[PDB]
């Protein structure tokens, strides 16, 4: 029937989550718990081990806050990148109008970069660097601020979202929900994303089925988080807009500049 | 406005 359709939906971007993401939540997880075979993440905890763990962690090339921060930018420009990719492998993104493709890719991204990163967050840190590293939370409060609440509310988010205990599959198909927000503000032809969207919450709808009990209820809970999501997605964009103030000698980068752009 | 978000679309 059409219930095989949503599993082939539901398969194929599942696949492209695998190819266009480097770190998977199932890897991200393992490596959290030392339970994988791999070498174990540097663990940066004060300034000290952040200055050894430059070692093993994706370069740069002068304040530390400012520092991690500016770390955090090519993370998040990296994400972007994925998340890019991986829209365009959901099924009618790419026959949308380019400027509607634009727009919920803008106000999308930072909503699945939350969603995301949680899968490398526990209580007591974030792995970052695609798991090479282990940032620890009461670390990244005790930078100085705006800096010191940048990633506690993301560390809030997370706590609540890993209880839902999703998996890689769930989250390819709800993240592909996310992209496809037929109330985003700027959208010109509203109803064929909203006609694809209904198709991937039926795709998400059976997948949690299949995967987890009190599905409706699940279903329900991970809908609802879909709003926790673009709350701290609005109090992260008003901190940078603190940021961009506050601090005029760091510079923000250009693609992080084409996003925030008229953003809330 | 939005280039390179335009660029990493049509790429
Ligand atoms: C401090 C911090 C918080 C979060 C992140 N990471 C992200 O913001 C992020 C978000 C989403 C993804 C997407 N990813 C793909 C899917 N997998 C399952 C889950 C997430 C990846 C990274 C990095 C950092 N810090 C970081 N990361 C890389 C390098 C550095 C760094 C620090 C100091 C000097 N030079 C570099 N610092």
């Amino acid at each position: 029937p059409e219930s095989a359709d949503l599993r082939a939906l539901a398969k194929h971007l599942y696949d492209s989550y695998i190819k266009s993401f480097p770190l998977t939540k199932a890897k991200a997880r393992a490596i959290l718990t030392g339970k994988t075979t791999d070498k174990s993440p540097f663990v940066i905890y004060d300034m000290n081990s952040l200055m050894m763990g430059e070692d093993k962690i994706k370069f740069k090339h002068k304040e530390v806050a400012i520092r991690i921060f500016q770390g955090c930018q090519f993370a998040s420009v990296e994400a972007v990148q994925e998340i890019t990719e991986y829209a365009k492998s959901i099924p009618g993104f790419v026959n949308l109008d380019l400027n509607d493709q634009v727009t919920l890719l803008k106000y999308g991204v930072h909503e699945i970069i939350y969603t995301m990163l949680a899968s490398l967050m526990n209580k007591d840190g974030v792995l970052i660097s695609e798991g090479q590293g282990f940032m620890t939370r009461e670390f990244l409060k005790s930078l100085r601020k705006p800096f010191g609440d940048f990633m506690e509310p993301k560390f809030e988010f997370a706590v609540k979202f890993n209880a839902l205990e999703l998996d890689d599959s769930d989250l390819a198909i709800f993240i592909a929900v996310i992209i496809l927000s037929g109330d985003r503000p700027g959208l010109l032809n509203v109803k064929p994303i909203e006609d694809i969207q209904d198709n991937l919450l039926q795709a998400l709808e059976l997948q949690l089925k299949l995967n987890h009990p009190e599905s409706s209820q699940l279903f329900a809970k991970l809908l609802q988080k879909m709003t926790d999501l673009r709350q701290i997605v609005t109090e992260h964009v008003q901190l940078l807009q603190v940021i961009k103030k506050t601090e005029t000698d760091m510079s923000l980068h250009p693609l992080l500049q084409e996003i925030y752009k008229d953003l809330y | 406005r939005h280039k390179i978000l335009h660029r990493l679309l049509q790429e």
